[PDB]
């Protein structure tokens, strides 16, 4: 009935902007400059393929 | 046949020698046909066996365990009891003697032995019909011979780092196989 308490690990590197450069590149420099209308086109010629 | 003893006292000792020597002197003179002196310019017990009176050898030696164990830390009853019977032993060691320990995780160390409240000591010795006191650091425990060895491995499996719940546990299990003997 001893229990002891949870030491919370110390992550190692799994860090939402250490993910950004884990592939091949620097993944935020392949960007746009409107997010919005490369969302709105994508889904369009989407469904007219 | 003159024979002595002079056992020493230390400081922290000497206050409850000096309040219970009322109940001391008496059970080491009639009883035992002994003659005691304590000197203070020394801080010492003396003891001294004259010719005449005495009729048991191992008088001498029995006053002197009593009086030694009253010194290690034991109260007046239970050395009283050492003082009675033939067959009770004391057996000193350490905490650094099982497990290097220093620092925090020896303070902790002697919290798992005593217990809150006392309880856990209180319990290795109501289950093993020894005596324990847990000095500074140095542990001290009376009892006869099979018995403080039941209650050594007790302790030295709580110095070591086990739970106290586990002891409590195993400490039934002795009590049981111990009891039926
Ligand atoms: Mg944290």
């Amino acid at each position: 009935e001893q229990s002891n308490k949870q030491h919370r690990k110390a992550k190692e590197k799994n860090t939402a902007k250490k993910k950004l450069h884990t592939q091949g590149h620097n993944a935020k420099a392949f960007a746009v400059a409107a997010p919005g209308k490369m969302a709105r086109t994508m889904q369009r010629s989407s469904d007219v393929n | 046949k003159f024979e002595s003893r002079k056992i020493m006292v230390p400081p922290h000792r000497m206050t409850p020698l000096r309040n219970s020597w009322t109940k001391i002197y008496p059970p080491l003179v009639e009883h035992l046909k002994l003659q005691v002196r304590m000197n203070l310019k020394t801080k010492s017990v003396e003891l001294r066996t004259n010719p005449k009176f005495t009729t048991d050898p191992g008088a001498l030696q029995k006053g002197a365990d009593f009086i030694k164990a009253f010194t290690l830390g034991f109260d007046l009853d239970d050395s009283i009891a050492l003082l009675r019977l033939d067959d009770l032993y004391i057996e000193t060691f350490e905490v650094k003697d099982v497990k290097t320990l220093t620092g925090d995780h020896l303070s902790r160390a002697i919290g798992r032995i005593a217990g809150k409240d006392g309880k856990t000591k209180f319990a290795i010795e109501n289950a093993t019909r020894t005596r324990i006191v847990l000095a500074d650091s140095k542990i001290h425990i009376l009892g006869g011979f099979t018995h403080i060895r039941m209650a050594r491995e007790s302790v030295v499996s709580l110095i070591l780092g086990s739970p106290p719940g586990k002891v409590y546990g195993n400490l039934r299990t002795v009590a049981s196989r111990l009891k039926e003997r």
